[PDB]
């Protein structure tokens, strides 16, 4: 009953309402920090110079936006990959102006996510069950790390990271499509197949069980495995596109015998990408 | 019994003694074999035009110091002498290999003529062996003295080879006109070599003639043993290596700047070393630096090995070390 | 045959290798054969890239990655990143192919001919997983081999040809390092550097003296640590803080390899010193800054900079995100506070102005070697993280005993007090 | 040792050096090894400093503790504290290293020569060296011999200063010094009457006279202790145990360390300015410090700063160790401290 032993028996105990565990020891502060800062910076936060051009972009509720259009703007383009802690800032108002809250939120959130995976494993151990829920959870984890961490690393700044907002997500998707043509990348096709097929198999399994309940184990194995594998693949696809290894490109493929070019659907898709791109790229 | 990696410890057995002898013969052959082989490769890679202290020539400068193809200084006129010396050594190697094989598997397994046959605890035997080896060593020293008298070695101050007073009792006191590591006189070198040859021969005569005395059997607490004898020999070797490294680093009369490069500066980081004080190209070091540093560090690890063998010779066993660290977890 | 079926092992064919857990000889044979595979790939790819090499085009335009690794070490290269002769590459490839042949022979021999379980043949080679001392000693021996390898790399950099230093004057040049760094303050400053953009953890090394000194230091430490492992026992707390089985050791190795893979991606993508831009092409930062400088050169010839957030002189536009990037062709045009405009007015030597455009074209249609390496090894590192989790969980459960399912009649959750 | 009550105590490896307190041969071996370590430090550090010496930089600016000490005592220093010839320093360091090797060889010799106890060794003359932690006669003779060695060392210093000369910052160049002898002025330095303060000695002649006096005193005391058994009252006062003698020695050493620390920071003659740097000033915040009295900007700290501060700490913690060992040897066990917050009295012998 050493004080240290008593503490350990408290944390690694299956009688709390929510299991804490050693991974949860890191999970709780980081997640609480991320949630608190996200709430604060989503309700009210100054406009952020996303383009690093002294011109700001607002995203908070008190500055005009609603839930659909509000967001937490990524840290400024001038910062690059530099960590921007509050104590490493010239002035609080400036630190907000450069987009520090985004950095705070995403870093605490990513650490909390990986610790949450660890906590899942730990409790599976403490209860005496095979410890592979965490393996399945590793897929959406990979996806978030792709959009928030790996893509900015490949692109050199967190200004290319995903905004934390509903409309920011769509803006990110369209700019990503413009610059990398993700639709014609096979890994995203695997991901689309994964989500749609996962819904299909979920509906089929639920209908069958709820209809007759009024190797079969391999059935549930396949249920678990299919969408997880596809999400791993599409997360890897995003990560590869973060290193300028873009998808397929079939523009200007068929040419007339004399030398003219006959259009195909890929050219229409490329022209749509061209529109998205030229609307992007403020200057050149 | 010993494992294969420690296989040579099997030769420690007096049951198989002559084979042990074979090994030593082989070693010397290998040694003299290298003296040939190295030189040949050196003679291949030695450009005459360049200064001799730039390319990897260690033996060629040593020959250059002993005359052997030098005129008014900075003069190379015949690379055939170097090849001759290398060939002599390499041919002697074949003879020594023959003797090694004769004792290895043709000769008796154990010497037990019997006059050569000895035991690890026969002080008269070792005394006479020591005397004979000392006599040969002093003979080589006097041979070098004769070479000085007749052929004469390169001198930098004279700028040319030249042939040739015992104030050695003052050099030994390192009086400010001394510190032999700074000798600059051919006559000093010749006289000191005469003295050391004479003293070596006198000691050899004495050791063959007279058995070890009790007064000196008192101090030699444990050296009358294989490990003890090996340890004392290794310690002597390390001492000699340190002295030779210092000589090579500092002395310029014996090691001329022409073939060896300028003197070395003694520097110390965590461990000692010798720096060039020469504006050689980056990545290149004078032959003097190579000689001094490799010699010194070989001598340092010889000292470590002397400690190991000496400790094993006295009442100590190294395999007990983990067990101790087992008890005090 | 016996033991090669599901009934006699419990593992389906798709988990066949699991059967090898306690068959020491065959497992060793599999490892040796796999090493043979790796070195065979190395040699074969080297020979392929040599056979398709073209001296006029750069390596990164030509599309060779195994050749660039040798080029960095300076095997048959010249000043300014120019090959002299592709013979040493052929030498290396042939040596690797021969070594692969030997290793494959050894692997087949232990797989089929030799003893199945070394424990029967001898005891130094017979090992069981749950023997902590034996595993410690084997780890120590292999650590010693790694240390010898690292010291070998340092010795090559100091005596045998050296490395292609791209910070030599007038473009890169093959050099022999003579002044290795050994101050411990430098080493600590490297380790405790921020992994973030606030510097770079170890990826931020920019001179070859630090590289050579670091390899010296690590080789010394590896040899020492191997000796220590051979000579001592695992402490009590160490014995109580690990899992001791084959799968657990595999999981530890997987975690280490995942970490190394991520760090290698960081090196290949952010470093222009130990991956010279002459061979792997420009980094993303280098490409952006070269584009900015070439446009500035053209605009100054026909008749744009700005202030940093800290107030220095940097380029303008998107490239501000690479404001702190340091490069060999750009470093001479530096200043106490950012690249001075006056310096850019009349200090652009011809080779730097050629490198700027040559890098502007090849911004990572065309895919840089950096892109290939980075993407491939990020994917490999992620999957090795997943494997680390899988095997660590399996090891922990199997050691506990509940790996093959929950026990119907002694289920643990059924005994806990309800939380509500 | 102490072994409160229960004998045959078991010591962990952290306190493992108390195991050989009863093995005279091993005791000798340990102390010969320690002295080897000291002289090895002297020589090796001399070389380590010589490697990075800059004639341009003033000597005290660079971090040295040995070049100033050698240059003070003659050894290749020109007029105005100029290091003309840097070879004698090399010679001194080399002799120190050779001595260290000799001492270490002797240390291993004794650690492996014979029995752990020097009583059993059948040398029949090494048994002349076996001592006890109770007998004051043998320890008195030992003390006498060691005092003889110290007095011989002081004599050697006197001779070397008389013949070879020695640096004199007041003169400004190496110079032979006449050995003074004035018992009156020695005692006036003892009282620290206003003219003479011991830590402000101005003439090397006074220092030399005091050293002559010290040599005479040490040699006389050594003879006296070899010949004469301790008086009974010294058995009444002092306890007879090893840890007790360690405590006495530790107290003495702590005092000497504090004295030397104060000496370094203040005296300018025996610690010349050109070698060690300008004098320090003693400050007392929480703990005593020695302020450099010089702008540490672009000059680090003078060697005098380092010597003085290090030896203040050495002296202070030697005092604390003396208190610890005296408390143990008198009989006080510190385990009783754990009973502090209870109602049981925190007290025993
Ligand atoms: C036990 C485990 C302990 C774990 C501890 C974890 C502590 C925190 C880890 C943070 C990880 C990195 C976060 C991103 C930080 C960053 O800005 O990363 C940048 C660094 C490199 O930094 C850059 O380094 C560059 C170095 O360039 C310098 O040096 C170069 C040398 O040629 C050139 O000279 C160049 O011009 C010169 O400026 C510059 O300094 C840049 O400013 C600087 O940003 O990358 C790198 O460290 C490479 C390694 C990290 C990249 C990928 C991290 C992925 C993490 C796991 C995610 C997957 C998890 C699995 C689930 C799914
Ligand atoms: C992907 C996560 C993963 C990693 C990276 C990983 N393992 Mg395993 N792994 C093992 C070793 C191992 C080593 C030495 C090692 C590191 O080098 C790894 N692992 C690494 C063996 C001890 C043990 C037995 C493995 C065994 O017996 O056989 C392996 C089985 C198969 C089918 C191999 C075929 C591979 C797949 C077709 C993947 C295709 C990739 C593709 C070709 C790449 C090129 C692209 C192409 C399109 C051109 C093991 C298992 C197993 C699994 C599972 C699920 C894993 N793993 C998973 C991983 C067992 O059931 C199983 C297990 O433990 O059951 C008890
Ligand atoms: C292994 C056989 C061998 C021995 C034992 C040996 N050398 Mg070499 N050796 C040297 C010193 C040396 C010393 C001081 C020394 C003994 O104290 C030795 N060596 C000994 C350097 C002068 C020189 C470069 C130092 C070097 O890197 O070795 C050298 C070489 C070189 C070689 C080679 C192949 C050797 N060696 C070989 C040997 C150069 O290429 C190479 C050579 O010839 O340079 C063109
Ligand atoms: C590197 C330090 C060292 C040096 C200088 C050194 N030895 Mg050893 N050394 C020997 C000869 C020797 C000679 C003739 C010699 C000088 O010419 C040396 N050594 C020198 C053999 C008698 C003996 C076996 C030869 C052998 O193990 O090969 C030996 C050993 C051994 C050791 C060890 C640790 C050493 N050494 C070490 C050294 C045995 O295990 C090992 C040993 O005895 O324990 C098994
Ligand atoms: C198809 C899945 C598979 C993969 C790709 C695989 N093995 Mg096997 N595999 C081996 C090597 C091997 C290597 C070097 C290697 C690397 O590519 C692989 N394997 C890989 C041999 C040591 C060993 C003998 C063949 C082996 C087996 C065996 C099997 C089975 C079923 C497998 N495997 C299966 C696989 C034995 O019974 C069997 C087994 O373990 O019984 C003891
Ligand atoms: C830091 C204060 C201090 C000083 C300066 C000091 N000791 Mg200790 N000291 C010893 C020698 C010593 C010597 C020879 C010596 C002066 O040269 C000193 N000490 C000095 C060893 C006899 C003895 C074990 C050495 C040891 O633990 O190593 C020792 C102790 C010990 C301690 C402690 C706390 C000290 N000390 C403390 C000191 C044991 O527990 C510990 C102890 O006695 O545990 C029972
Ligand atoms: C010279 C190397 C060496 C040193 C450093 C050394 N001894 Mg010896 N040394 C002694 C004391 C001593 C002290 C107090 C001391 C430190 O001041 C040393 N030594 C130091 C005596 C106890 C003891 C009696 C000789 C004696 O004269 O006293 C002694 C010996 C002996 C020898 C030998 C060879 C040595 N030594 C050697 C050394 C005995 O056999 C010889 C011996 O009896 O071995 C068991
Ligand atoms: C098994 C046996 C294990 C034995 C011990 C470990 C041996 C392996 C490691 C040896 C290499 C260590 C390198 C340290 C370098 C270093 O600290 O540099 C840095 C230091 C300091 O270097 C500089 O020193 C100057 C001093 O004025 C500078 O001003 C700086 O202080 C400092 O940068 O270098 C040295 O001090 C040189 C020491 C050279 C020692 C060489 C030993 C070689 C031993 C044999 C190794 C194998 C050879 C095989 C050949 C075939
Ligand atoms: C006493 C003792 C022992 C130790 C015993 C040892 C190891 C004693 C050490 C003995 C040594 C190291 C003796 C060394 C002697 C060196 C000599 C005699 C040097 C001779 C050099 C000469 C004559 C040089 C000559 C020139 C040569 C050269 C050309 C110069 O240009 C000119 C000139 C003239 C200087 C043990 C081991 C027995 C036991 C110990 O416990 C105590
Ligand atoms: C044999 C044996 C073993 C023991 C084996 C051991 C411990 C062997 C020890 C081997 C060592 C440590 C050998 C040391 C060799 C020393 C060398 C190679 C010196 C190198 C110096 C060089 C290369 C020059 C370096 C410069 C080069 C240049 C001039 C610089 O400006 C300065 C300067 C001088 C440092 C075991 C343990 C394996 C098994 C036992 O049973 C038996
Ligand atoms: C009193 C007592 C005890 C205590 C006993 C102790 C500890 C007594 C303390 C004794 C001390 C502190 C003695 C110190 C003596 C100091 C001396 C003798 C100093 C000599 C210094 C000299 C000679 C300096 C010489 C020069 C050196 C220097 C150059 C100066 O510029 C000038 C010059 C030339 C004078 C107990 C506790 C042990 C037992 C109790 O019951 C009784
Ligand atoms: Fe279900």
């Amino acid at each position: 009953a050493s004080a240290w032993e008593r503490f350990c028996s408290f944390i690694t105990s299956t009688n709390n309402r929510l299991y804490i565990g050693w991974f949860g020891v890191l999970m709780i502060p980081t997640l609480l920090t991320a949630v608190t800062c996200f709430v604060i910076a989503f309700i009210g936060a100054p406009p952020v110079d996303i383009d690093g051009i002294r011109e700001p972009v607002a995203g908070s509720l008190l500055y005009g936006n609603n839930i659909i259009t509000g967001a937490v703007v990524p840290s400024s383009n001038a910062i690059g990959l530099h960590l921007y802690p509050i104590w490493e800032a010239a002035s609080l108002d400036e630190w907000l102006y450069n987009g520090g809250p985004y950095q705070l939120i995403i870093f605490h959130y990513m650490i909390g996510c990986i610790c949450y995976l660890g906590r899942q494993w730990e409790y599976s151990y403490r209860l005496g069950m095979r410890p592979w829920i965490c393996v399945a959870y590793s897929a959406p984890l990979a996806a978030t790390y792709s959009v928030f961490l790996i893509y900015p690393l490949g692109q050199g700044s967190f200004s290319d990271g995903m905004p934390l907002g509903i409309s920011g997500t769509f803006n990110f998707m369209f700019v990503f499509q413009a610059e990398h043509n993700i639709l014609m990348h096979p890994f995203h096709m695997f991901g689309v197949a994964g989500v749609l097929g996962g819904s299909l198999f979920a509906a089929m399994h639920g209908s069958l069980v709820s209809s007759t309940l009024v190797n079969s184990r391999s059935l549930h194995f396949f249920l678990g495995a299919w969408p997880v594998v596809c999400i791993w693949l599409t997360a890897m696809g995003i990560s590869t596109m973060a290193f300028n290894l873009n998808g397929f490109n079939f523009n200007h493929s068929i040419v007339d015998s004399q030398g003219n070019v006959v259009n195909t659907w890929a050219d229409v898709l490329n022209r749509a990408n061209l529109g998205f791109e030229v609307m992007h790229e403020r200057n050149a | 019994e010993y494992p294969w990696y420690s296989g040579n410890s099997r030769l420690e057995d007096p049951a198989v003694q002559g084979k042990w002898l074979a090994a030593h013969i082989a070693q010397i052959a290998l040694i003299v074999f290298w003296v040939g082989l190295n030189t040949f490769s050196e003679n291949q890679a030695f450009d005459t035009s360049l200064p001799m202290f730039d390319q990897g020539l260690v033996l060629i400068p040593h020959l250059a110091a002993l005359g052997f193809g030098v005129g008014s200084g900075g003069v190379v006129t015949n690379t055939f002498v170097f090849t001759q010396i290398g060939a002599i050594h390499m041919v002697s190697s074949f003879v020594l290999f023959g003797g090694a094989y004769f004792h290895a598997k043709i000769g008796p397994s154990v010497l037990a003529t019997d006059q050569f046959a000895f035991s690890w605890d026969d002080p008269k035997k070792l005394g006479y062996i020591l005397g004979h080896h000392l006599v040969l060593i002093g003979t080589g020293a006097l041979l070098f003295v004769l070479w000085i008298k007749f052929h004469g070695i390169y001198d930098p101050t004279i700028g040319e080879v030249r042939t040739v007073g015992d104030v050695v009792l003052k050099y030994g006191w390192f009086t400010p006109g001394y510190n032999c590591f700074f000798v600059d006189n051919l006559e000093d070198l010749a006289s000191g070599h005469l003295f050391i040859g004479l003293v070596d021969i006198a000691g050899g005569i004495f050791h063959i003639n007279v058995a070890p005395l009790p007064w000196s059997k008192v101090v030699n607490k444990y050296t009358y043993s294989p490990d003890g004898l090996l340890g004392t020999a290794i310690g002597g070797l390390a001492l000699m290596g340190f002295i030779s490294a210092y000589f090579c680093a500092v002395n310029t009369l014996v090691y001329p700047v022409e073939f060896f490069g300028p003197a070395l500066e003694v520097k110390f980081g965590i461990a000692p070393y010798f720096k060039d004080t020469a504006d050689l190209a980056d990545g290149f070091y004078t032959s003097r630096a190579w000689l001094a540093n490799i010699t010194y560090y070989l001598a340092f690890y010889m000292l470590q090995g002397h400690l190991y063998h000496t400790l094993k010779a006295m009442g100590f066993k190294f395999e007990d070390i983990p067990a101790v660290i087992a008890r005090d977890t | 045959a016996a033991g090669y079926d599901r009934a006699t092992t419990g593992y389906g064919w798709w988990a066949g290798n699991a059967r090898l857990t306690d068959l020491s000889g065959q497992l060793t044979g599999a490892h040796i054969a796999h090493a043979g595979m790796i070195t065979f790939w190395a040699g074969a790819m080297t020979l392929f890239e040599v056979s398709h090499f073209i001296p006029e085009k750069p390596m990164y335009e030509q599309g060779s990655i195994l050749l660039a690794h040798l080029a960095a070490e300076g095997f048959g290269v010249g000043p300014g990143g120019e090959v002299i002769s592709t013979y040493p590459y052929f030498v290396i490839g042939a040596i690797h192919l021969i070594a692969s042949a030997v290793l494959g022979f050894g692997g087949l021999y232990h797989t089929f001919r030799g003893p199945a379980k070394f424990e029967d043949y001898s005891d130094w080679w017979g090992y069981d997983w749950e023997d902590k001392e034996k595993m410690m000693q084997i780890l120590g021996i292999h650590l010693i081999f790694l240390g010898i390898g690292a010291l070998a790399f340092a010795a090559k950099a100091m005596f045998f040809g050296g490395l292609y230093d791209p910070w030599a004057p007038g473009g890169g040049n093959v050099r022999l390092i003579t002044n290795p760094t050994w101050n411990l303050g430098t080493f600590l400053g490297y380790i405790t550097r921020s992994p973030w953009g606030e510097g770079g953890w170890i990826v931020s090394v920019n001179n070859l003296e630090d590289v050579v000194g670091g390899h010296l230091l690590v080789g010394v430490h590896y040899i020492f640590g191997g000796v220590f492992h051979i000579l001592v026992k695992p402490w009590g707390w160490v014995r109580r803080a690990y899992v001791w089985s084959g799968e657990a050791y595999l999981s530890y190795s997987l975690g280490a390899l995942y970490m190394c893979g991520m760090i290698a991606v960081g090196y290949v993508w952010f470093n222009n010193t130990v991956y010279p831009s002459e061979f792997y092409g420009p980094t993303a930062a280098e490409a952006s800054q070269a584009q900015a400088m070439t446009f500035l050169i053209r605009d100054q010839r026909l008749g744009y900079l700005m202030r940093s957030p800290s107030g220095e002189i940097i380029f303008g536009g998107e490239t501000m995100r690479f404001w702190d990037f340091r490069g060999p062709w750009l470093e001479p045009l530096r200043g106490p506070n950012g690249l001075d405009l006056n310096k850019l007015r009349n200090d652009i030597q011809p080779w730097q102005a050629r490198r700027a455009a040559e890098y502007m074209t090849h911004a990572p249609n065309y895919v840089s070697p950096r892109s290939w390496l980075s993407t491939s090894h990020f994917c490999l590192a992620f999957f090795f993280f997943v494997g680390h989790i899988w095997h660590s969980g399996r090891a922990r459960a199997a050691a506990a005993g509940f790996e093959k399912g929950i026990e119907r009649k002694t289920e643990y959750a059924l005994s806990l007090p309800d939380i509500d | 040792m102490q072994t409160y009550g229960n004998q045959n105590v078991e010591y962990g490896w952290w306190s493992g050096n108390s195991r050989f307190t009863d093995f005279s041969a091993q005791f000798l071996a340990a102390h010969i090894g320690q002295i080897a370590s000291m002289t090895f430090f002297a020589g090796s550090i001399t070389l380590f400093e010589l490697s990075r010496y800059n004639p341009d930089i003033p000597l005290y600016a660079q971090g040295f503790v040995c070049l100033p000490q050698l240059s003070r005592v003659g050894f290749g220093v020109g007029a105005g504290g100029a290091v003309v010839d840097t070879y004698p320093f090399f010679a001194v360091g080399m002799i120190h290293l050779f001595a260290a090797a000799v001492f270490g060889s002797g240390a291993i010799f004794h650690i492996l020569t014979g029995p752990k106890v020097l009583a059993d060794s059948d040398s029949a003359a090494s048994q002349r060296f076996h001592f006890e932690w109770d007998d004051f006669e043998t320890q008195g003779r030992i003390l006498g011999h060691h005092l003889l060695f110290l007095g011989s060392g002081a004599l050697l210093f006197v001779v070397w200063a008389a013949t070879h000369g020695i640096y004199d910052p007041n003169v400004g160049e190496v110079r032979a010094v006449s050995p003074g002898f004035d018992i009156v002025r020695i005692f006036k330095y003892g009282w620290a009457t206003p003219g003479f303060n011991p830590f402000f000695v101005d003439n090397l002649e006074d220092v030399m006279g005091g050293h002559l006096f010290i040599a005479l005193i040490d040699i006389a005391g050594g003879i006296y202790h070899i010949l004469v058994k301790p008086w009974p009252y010294t058995e009444r006062i002092f306890t007879k145990s090893g840890e007790a003698l360690l405590g006495y020695a530790l107290g003495g050493l702590g005092l000497m360390g504090l004295v030397a620390a104060y000496f370094c920071s203040v005296n300018d003659v025996v610690f010349p300015v050109e070698f060690f740097g300008p004098v320090l000033q003693p400050n007392l915040g929480f703990l005593p410090n020695f302020a450099d009295t010089l702008d540490v900007s672009a000059s680090g700290h003078t060697s005098r700063f380092w010597i003085a501060n290090f030896h203040y700490f050495w002296g202070f913690y030697c005092i604390q160790g003396h208190l610890f060992h005296a408390l143990r040897a008198s009989g006080f066990d510190f385990r009783v401290l754990t009973k502090f917050f209870t109602t049981e009295t925190v007290e025993l012998g």
